């Protein structure tokens, strides 16, 4: 079947940096998007979305033309203290009112130093 | 490489049942989706359903009648079709899913296609009628109208296929009978008429009828 | 629920110039747009997929371009493989996917004017009960005509089918057949049956008749 890993535990970078926070799945079915978020509560804030939305501070590690890409990994350009938390790679199933929470990866800790 | 082989598809009566096939190769069938995309005659394409790893979706006018199946142990995609309609007469293709970077989901490779027709009509021969040769304009036109016959594989040769020049088989157009109709017309020098003559060899495998109708002026 | 449109649906182009079409899409703005090859007894070929990446062993000729709403496929040189139909299709969201219209490419040539005839009805059909009178147009460019079918100065309206060639590989021209449909009855009670044809090749549209005396 399928796992969302998140292999990194911590990770931190100085400010103005990059830091890579990254994600791989085992499969690509159940077909569905792959959404970063930052934090587990309720108000949580999502941090990267392929379809809709501008992220600017964000890149794709897996790059374009990546076909049948199943590295969910992502890169967060110019850091600041303010960014650092703890990010949240989850898997979501294609559904109907609205999408669905399926599979989330462990965590990976970004800090600021 | 990647191939795609379908089986399963007939012709059916109305709310009738068929089962479709599509068997995998030159890929790992266990880690992609799967789709059915089906085009009827002399239109368009039309997405049908698509399969992932037990998450399904419909088509809208799909949605109660058709089940897709897999097996990961035959590497075979299934499309059960039930409550058949006259409209979902079509070729039925099966395709690979495929995705770029973060997107989801574009047909790569897909399968022949198999022919499902859902019709109420009899198994039928058809009958071959003479279109008796006029000339307009030193060239004269002849044919054979071939009518009345179900399913719509229908061969059409001229002189046991000696003609080829200046010959026409149209494509079958389906009657309100429920029985497909075609016309094959070859355009001949009007000194050619005494000189050669001119047999349509009409040949329909469901039926098993072969028929040779020569074509003369009276 | 996204649906696509396809505008040129059908394009004539000369081989060896250059064939652009586009397609439309409503609630779409990204780049989730995939293009399509189909030729008639084949199976549908994908070209390009996410806008603008053409797929390994296709020709550099095919490219596409596009983001949002509006998207658009280019051939640089046509070939005699080109000419077949072209879908477009979205997968930005999809519960459905959706298929564009379809964009037929179409080789063009000089006008021809058609070739009309006339057949009657077969002795043998008219013993069966049943009397076809088919009206054939050969050899024309472009594709579009207009048949009328007229007994006795009377026009008929829903009781006859047409067909047409797909286009002919030696000469680039099309061939339609009408075939009217009438009762035995109904073709004894008439005398003149007739096949009015309207095509630009023409100076004024040909009428083929026959009296039912033969």
């Amino acid at each position: 079947e399928l796992q969302v890993i998140q292999p990194d535990k911590s990770v931190l970078v100085a400010a103005g940096e990059t830091a890579t926070l990254r994600c791989t799945a085992t499969s690509l079915i159940p077909v569905g998007p792959i959404q970063w978020f930052r934090g587990a509560g309720p108000g949580r804030e999502l941090i990267y979305n392929q379809k809709e939305g501008h992220f600017p501070r964000v890149t794709t590690v897996s790059d374009l033309t990546k076909r049948n890409n199943m590295d969910f990994s992502i890169r967060i350009g110019a850091i600041t203290p303010a960014d650092a938390g703890t990010y949240y790679c989850v898997k979501f199933r294609k559904g109907s009112p609205d999408d669905v929470e399926f599979k989330s990866g462990a965590g990976t800790e970004l800090s600021v130093r | 490489d990647v191939q795609l082989l379908e089986s399963g598809g007939g012709v059916v009566q109305p709310g009738g049942s068929l089962r479709l096939s599509c068997a995998a190769s030159g890929f790992s069938f266990s880690n992609f989706a799967m789709t059915w995309v089906r085009q009827a005659p002399g239109e368009g394409l039309e997405w049908v359903s698509t399969i992932g790893s037990g998450d399904t979706y419909y088509a809208d006018s799909v949605k109660g009648r058709f089940t897709i199946s897999r097996d990961n142990s035959k590497n075979t995609l299934y499309l059960q079709m039930n409550s058949l309609r006259a409209e979902d007469t079509a070729v039925y293709y099966c395709a690979k899913d495929s995705t770029v970077s973060w997107s989801g989901d574009f047909f790569d490779y897909w399968g022949q296609g198999t022919l499902v027709t859902v019709s109420s009509a009899s198994t039928k021969g058809p009958s071959v009628f003479p279109l008796a040769p006029s000339s307009k304009s030193g060239t004269a036109a002849l044919g054979c109208l071939v009518k009345d016959y179900f399913p719509e594989p229908v061969t059409v040769s001229w002189n046991s296929g000696a003609l080829t020049s200046g010959v026409h088989t149209f494509p079958a157009v389906l009657q309100s009978s429920g029985l497909y109709s075609l016309s094959s017309v070859v355009t001949v020098p009007s000194s050619s008429l005494g000189t050669q003559t001119y047999i349509c060899n009409v040949n329909h495998k469901p039926s098993n009828t072969k028929v040779d109708k020569k074509v003369e002026p009276k | 629920e996204i649906v696509l449109t396809q505008s040129p649906a059908t394009l004539s182009v000369s081989p060896g110039e250059r064939a652009t079409f586009s397609c439309r899409a409503s609630q779409n703005v990204k780049n989730d747009l995939a293009w399509y090859q189909q030729r008639p007894g084949q199976a549908p070929r994908l070209l390009i997929y996410a806008a603008r990446i053409r797929e390994t062993g296709i020709p550099e000729r095919f490219s596409g371009s596009g983001s949002g709403t509006e998207f658009t496929l280019t051939i640089t040189s046509l070939q005699s493989e080109d000419f077949a139909v072209y879908y477009c299709q979205q997968y930005y969201d999809w519960p459905p996917f959706t298929f564009g219209g379809g964009t037929k490419v179409e080789i063009k040539r000089t006008v021809a004017a058609p070739s009309v005839f006339i057949f009657p009805p077969s002795d043998e059909q008219l013993k069966s009960g049943t009397a076809s009178v088919v009206c054939l147009l050969n050899n024309f460019y472009p594709r579009e005509a207009k048949v009328q079918w007229k007994v006795d100065n009377a026009l008929q309206s829903g009781n006859s089918q047409e067909s047409v060639t797909e286009q002919d590989s030696k000469d680039s021209t099309y061939s339609l057949s009408s075939t009217l449909t009438l009762s035995k009855a109904d073709y004894e009670k008439h005398k003149v049956y007739a096949c009015e044809v309207t095509h630009q090749g023409l100076s004024s549209p040909v009428t083929k008749s026959f009296n039912r005396g033969e």
